């Protein structure tokens, strides 16, 4: 068989790190050597392990807050925000036992839009959303007048500006190329001879023909549309950022000592990355691609060759010989290949599938779906920064140590969760690492666990690469890559892998 | 495109209008209100040429 | 082939009964699954696990236990005292919220908004060996208290207003509270589609003819000969595959502090920490071999085409005529030879994953934009998982707000291996034809495709076809002596067939002695 399943394989535990005077625990983690594929058997989930310690030390964790503290979540809000009408804290506790609210917002108030998925962190390296990490219900009084049309919306107070700013670009192209060719030929002898003269008679006869007709037909249809919608702009304030409640507490937990396993199961929750600024739109993206060639191929032949003689004296003699020859070849052969992409992001489920469909959308529901996407909008464009520039002083002790444990961890992560180690598919398929074990990712038209089945007798297969080597000795720190993963020219091969093929950088 | 949709459109602009025409000021005009404002505005005046 | 011959159904005798549980008074006992019916054959008339009243002859007093945290009387679910009087009954009991006069304890006015609709399934457990889905794993309405919400994107719905002339959307499904097993619940709007479209044609022809003629005179003979062929092939190919994947909200399932479901509470509580096969493998049937750990929300619909046409045709003839005069005489003979053979086979393959019983038919029906416009609105009011991972049920214990469960883990792992072994399809027989084994119960069947008929799929209706082979399960293990124990395995049932593929798994498989 071609395909074989490679089972996951997870390392040998680490050592223990020393155990933590407040968390009093000490934690041993694998990492992941080699994803399972193909359905090879999975890894046990517990790439992490823990055990429990007494309190060797005390830890200073005790972080002091002049404000209210918020019982139940241990949210530390400023008395100000304490009868304030709203659920500042989690659980309340700023609102019970007030002699007199001063209910703030009289008015009525929506959220922004998709505010709340914003809020949580990504995964730069999948573009996944994770866990919550930044509070948006958290308004810190806030009540300023904001309007979308006649709607009015409260704006977090994480959020600096959340603003209706209104594009549109569309992109339509469209290539039809027709050839054809057509080749007849003809070719014809006759050649006849005779004498006559007792008697005598004496006949020749010959015919030849020849006959080629050779036609090709090629047609070819290239079109492809895109609609990039935008429909606002988010940007989140720079400072001083209330985050949520389950990271909060999951980053407290943080192990002091450095213990990769424990900021790798934090990424796995809740992302590497947060979003600061970030256009929502909608995106529709059409893609088609059509060839169809024809040939007809005739060859023919005939002969006739004819020898005939009578000899006269009554008596006669004579002998006389004919010959008559055919062939036909014909072969015909047609083609079609037909691909397309249909792509599809923000707006309703009617519009999303009714724009999925083959055709090109009614100028209606493309007005439908614009609509539409206003109220559940996408992320076009995001900036991001770093999960780790959130852990600070005025939320977690020891907050620098826990920072770099994260800048020293998301390296780590960045290399482990490289969908390079995968082995590569065939057919042109992208091994995307989800969880322990790879998924070939089959373009229609291939098939299968390995994208090992196709009707296509060839297909361009693209450059992949490899892991990128081990950093380098000083005097020029440096990494190096090979296109090897999937070399390109196979199948007509396809484009090159992008550079750098090798990078080089400070010690 | 269709008189209606652009009709259409160009009433919709009414309630989310986009800046189209700008005059600008350096920003650097705008550092105001803080310690040692009048030193902050210089230097931002000399990063902006940066 | 022929079918198979049936097969009794066979069971084991009764195990020992298992000693009174003191705070159940049950007497449990397993049989072993020695053979199902693979085809035809008796059913067993019995199920595989008992169980029996009894009395302990001793108490227990497990209902105190846990009383630092508060626990329920049904139930041993026990609550951050917080939940109590919280205002939201956290135990099917009510005992947390019954005679809170000090009503001050509530928490907040969140009954506003309704739980997400359709987050039940994410809690069931998952069975591997059938893909079914099992009693729930975790608890699909404790929130802990807390208020979380989601925004439904899709909430505008038009209402109209004869008392005044206004077209409006209604608000009511703006957002859902988000249980408390749920991390992550997002609801995004993508689509993928993908399609791909192939012919390929070819029509080959030849003739080829000869006449020769001699003639003579000396009294005379004349003589022709004819050899002629015609020689004509056609191959037609089409296949077309259509993919469409819409996704409407994806979920993440919390990684710690679970909050198991009440039956699964319960149950876990009555396993022994003495491995027993007979507790762990009911469990293990009950709540399933596996529970789910990530979420896509959506619809799918597939569409495969496949049209293979051939003819072939030949004619072939050789003739001698003769005539000759000394009286005149004339003669002839020869032989001709004709062939034709046609076939044509269409294969169609429809299937929607969605949300509406009549929108999901018409679409496997009518592939058109009514049709995928109307789907997808109905996919609004009922979205269908179409992405899942999963780990195995072992993997929840780790997590629980119970604590440590090593030893009730390391049971409930054993287990889980045996039962995956033993209720394997590798029972059921042969499915030829390409037709899928079925293990449910104690019974086997195949579920054979439209190409297959009877017992085993074994008929075909056309002569046959390509077919691949499919293992037949792992053997033992090896009684090891040395470090290595091993179980082997061959793609013989049925084995590859018509020329069809070998199966692609491990002849060989190996594990510590």
């Amino acid at each position: 068989v071609t395909l074989m399943p490679i089972d996951c394989e997870l390392s040998s535990w680490s050592s223990w790190t020393t155990c933590d005077p407040c968390q009093k625990k000490r934690y041993r983690y694998a990492y992941l050597l080699q994803p399972s594929q193909f359905h090879g058997e999975p890894c046990n989930f517990s790439d992490k392990e823990v055990e429990d310690c007494v309190t060797n030390r005390p830890c200073r964790s005790q972080v002091r807050c002049e404000g209210f503290v918020c019982a139940q979540t241990g949210r530390c809000v400023n008395r100000r925000l304490l009868c304030n009408g709203d659920n500042d804290c989690g659980d309340q506790s700023d609102e019970a036992n007030c002699r007199r609210i001063y209910k703030k917002c009289q008015h009525e108030m929506d959220q922004y839009w998709g505010i709340g998925s914003l809020a949580s962190g990504i995964n730069l390296f999948t573009n996944s959303f994770e866990g919550p990490v930044l509070d948006h219900r958290y308004y810190a009084g806030g009540c300023s007048p904001h309007y979308i049309l006649n709607t009015r919306f409260r704006k977090p107070y994480n959020v600096e500006s959340y603003t209706p700013q209104t594009q549109g670009k569309y992109e339509f192209i469209l290539k039809e190329y027709e050839s054809y060719s057509d080749f007849e030929r003809n070719v014809t002898e006759k050649m006849a001879s005779k004498s006559g003269f007792i008697s005598s008679q004496s006949d020749r006869g010959k015919h030849y023909i020849r006959r080629t007709k050779r036609f090709s037909h090629t047609k070819s249809v290239f079109l492809h549309a895109r609609s990039d919608l935008e429909v606002a702009h988010y940007k989140l304030k720079p400072r001083s950022l209330m985050l949520h409640y389950e990271f909060l507490q999951r980053v407290k937990r943080l192990p002091l000592e450095y213990s990769y396993g424990e900021y790798r199961d934090l990424f796995r929750d809740f992302g590497t990355h947060y979003i600061t600024e970030a256009v929502l739109g909608g995106i529709y993206e059409y893609t088609l691609v059509m060839n169809k060639e024809a040939m007809e191929r005739g060859d023919y032949t005939l002969n006739n060759v004819h020898a005939c003689a009578k000899n006269d004296f009554g008596v006669s003699v004579g002998k006389c010989r004919g010959i008559l020859n055919e062939i036909k070849d014909r072969n015909k052969r047609d083609t079609m290949v037909e691909d397309l992409v249909v792509l599809v992001r923000g707006g309703a489920s009617e519009h999303i599938t009714t724009l999925a469909y083959q055709e090109l959308p009614t100028a209606d529901l493309m007005q439908e779906w614009g609509d539409a996407v206003q109220y559940n909008p996408a992320i076009i464009k995001v900036k991001v920064e770093p999960l780790y520039e959130l852990v600070t002083a005025t939320d977690f002790a020891y907050s620098s140590t826990v920072r770099q444990n994260m800048k020293q961890a998301l390296e780590e992560f960045q290399k482990e969760v490289s969908s390079c180690h995968c082995a590569p598919c065939q057919g042109n398929g992208v091994p995307v690492l989800k969880g322990s074990r790879c998924d070939c990712i089959c373009p229609v038209g291939s098939q299968g666990l390995a994208c090992e089945v196709s009707y296509r007798k060839n297909t361009p297969i693209d450059g992949k690469w490899n892991c990128w080597s081990n950093w380098s000795s000083c005097s020029g720190r440096r990494k190096t890559r090979q296109r090897q993963c999937n070399n390109p020219p196979p199948q007509n091969g396809g484009s090159p892998c992008s550079g750098p093929a090798s990078e080089t950088l400070d010690c | 495109g269709n008189k209606r949709r652009y009709s259409a459109w160009a009433e919709s602009v009414t309630n989310l209008p986009q800046v189209i025409k700008q005059k600008l000021t350096p920003l650097y005009e705008l550092v105001k209100e803080v310690p040692c404002a009048s030193v902050k505005k210089l230097y931002l005046k000399w990063a902006l040429e940066e | 082939a022929a079918t198979p011959a049936a097969v009794t159904c066979q069971l084991s005798n009764w195990s020992e009964w298992t000693d009174c549980f003191p705070c159940q008074d049950k007497k449990y006992r397993h049989r072993s699954l020695l053979q199902p019916n693979k085809f035809g054959g008796t059913i067993c008339s019995g199920d595989i696990w008992d169980q029996a009243s009894c009395s302990s002859s001793t108490t227990c007093v497990r209902q105190a236990q846990c009383g630092q945290d508060f626990q329920c009387k049904e139930t041993g679910r026990c609550l951050k005292r917080h939940l109590v009087c919280n205002g939201d009954q956290d135990c099917l009991d009510g005992s947390d919220e019954d005679d809170c006069e000090d009503v001050r304890a509530i928490d907040e006015d969140c009954s506003q908004y309704e739980p997400i609709p359709g987050s039940q399934k994410a809690a069931l457990g998952y069975n591997i060996l059938t893909q079914e889905d099992a009693q729930s794993v975790y608890d699909a309405s404790y929130y802990g208290g807390q208020c979380e919400t989601v925004y439904n994107g899709e909430w505008r719905e038009l209402r109209y207003d004869s008392t005044c002339e206004r077209l409006y959307y209604g608000d009511d499904e703006k957002y859902f509270r988000k249980p408390y097993n749920f991390l992550k619940y997002h609801f995004e709007a993508l689509a993928d589609t993908g399609i791909s479209s192939e012919f390929y044609d070819n029509a080959n022809d030849l003739l080829s003819k000869v006449k020769k003629d001699k003639s003579d005179s000396f009294h005379s003979q004349d003589t022709s000969f004819l050899n002629e062929l015609n020689k004509y092939n056609e191959k037609k190919f089409i296949f077309t595959r259509i993919f469409t994947k819409v996704q409407t909200a994806h979920f993440k399932m919390r990684k710690d502090d679970i909050m198991l479901d009440e039956g699964m509470l319960q149950s876990l509580m009555e396993l022994p920490d003495q491995y027993n096969y007979g507790m762990y493998a009911k469990f293990i049937n009950d709540y399933g071999t596996h529970y789910i750990t990530s979420g896509s929300m959506g619809g799918i619909y597939e569409y495969i085409l496949v049209i293979d046409k051939a003819k072939m045709e030949s004619l072939g003839i050789t003739s001698r005529d003769i005539t000759t005069c000394f009286h005149c005489k004339k003669f002839g003979g020869g032989k001709t030879e004709r062939a034709r053979k046609a076939m044509a086979v269409e294969d169609i393959i429809s299937r929607v994953r969605g949300g509406s019983s009549g929108w999901s038919g018409g679409l496997a029906q009518n592939r058109s934009t009514i049709t995928y416009r109307s789907w997808g609105r109905s996919l609004k009011y009922n979205p269908v998982v179409i992405d899942f991972e999963m780990q195995p049920i072992h993997e929840v214990l780790r997590h629980t707000s119970l604590g440590p469960l090593e030893a009730k883990r390391q049971n409930l792992r054993r287990a889980l291996d045996q039962y995956l072994m033993e209720f394997n399809a590798c029972r059921c027989g042969p499915c030829f034809n390409n037709g899928v084994p079925i293990l449910e119960g104690t019974s086997c069947r195949c579920q054979c495709r439209l190409g297959s008929l009877g017992a085993a799929c074994e008929q075909t209706q056309t002569e046959g076809a390509k077919a691949d082979g499919s293992w037949s399960c792992w053997s033992s293990w090896s009684v090891c002596r040395a470090g290595i124990q091993e179980r082997r395995r061959e793609c013989d049932n049925p084995a590859p067939q018509n020329g069809g593929a070998s199966c692609p798994g491990r002849k060989v498989q190996t594990q510590a002695c």
